[PDB]
């Protein structure tokens, strides 16, 4: 789970 | 199982703030990212914005900039949004919402707040060309959407959604990644899509089906909604 984004 | 809490229903005076909760139980409260949503009657489901409570990364729909502030607090596991400078247009119900790998699986009950009386253009459009659709119990339904532009990822998964709103409930996820049912959603449900163009089925409509069914993208900020197909039963 990517802290920036929640775009995958 | 997950609870999304929501806090109480504001009334407020146009010009002042108000600031909601979403205390969250059940799950990893700093692993997820939290989105909230606004349902104004007569406009559907809007995407406000995201925050990951670990990291404190919030990503905000250019509209709601300046209108909208989220923070997380991780020892009381709960996020907030802030609505500043109220007017007719704020008045709305408003819900939180669990990210799991870009399903919106769980949602709180919603806050409702009511007040007294040129841009987003690279916004992907989500158009659902019939506002509602009639059908006899027992028979079987399709209902329509389109987006502007391809939800294909380079990743190959397409990155459409459906939801039902039941009356008096919150939205409830359906179909993720434009073909999966969602746990518990029986296999009269079905997706599919072809280019930018979504359908969703009914094999058999029931009772139990009744409500709005939207169409989502989460391929890319701002996420973006169709404006729903309300599903009634037709009387003989
Ligand atoms: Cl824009």
């Amino acid at each position: 789970i990517n802290y920036y984004t929640s775009e995958p | 199982e997950v609870q999304l809490q929501q806090s109480g229903a504001e009334l407020v005076r146009p010009g002042t703030s108000v600031k909601m909760s979403c205390k969250a139980a059940g799950y990893t409260f700093t692993k997820y990212w939290i989105g909230w949503v606004k349902q104004r009657p007569g406009h559907g489901l809007e995407w406000i914005g995201d925050i990951h409570p670990g990291s404190f990364y919030s990503n905000y729909n250019e509209k709601f900039k300046g209108k909208a502030t989220l923070t997380a607090d991780t020892s009381s596991s709960t996020a907030y949004m802030q609505l500043s400078s109220l007017t007719s247009e704020d008045s709305a119900i408003y819900y939180c919402a669990r990210d799991y790998y870009t399903n919106y699986g769980d949602w709180g009950q919603g806050t409702s707040v009511t007040v007294s009386s040129g841009g987003g253009g690279s916004d992907i459009v989500m158009t659902q060309a019939a506002p509602s659709v009639s059908v006899t119990p027992g028979e079987s339904v399709s209902i329509s959407c389109r987006s502007s532009k391809s939800l294909l990822h380079r990743n190959g998964n397409t990155y459409l959604f459906w939801f039902l709103q039941r009356p008096g409930q919150s939205p409830q996820l359906l179909i993720y990644r434009m073909s999966n049912l969602a746990s518990g959603v029986p296999d009269r449900f079905s997706g599919s899509g072809s280019g930018t163009a979504f359908t969703l089925r009914i094999s058999r409509v029931e009772a139990e089906d009744v409500g709005v069914y939207y169409c989502m993208q989460h391929l890319e900020y701002p996420y973006t909604f169709g404006s729903g197909t309300k599903l009634e039963l037709k009387v003989r």
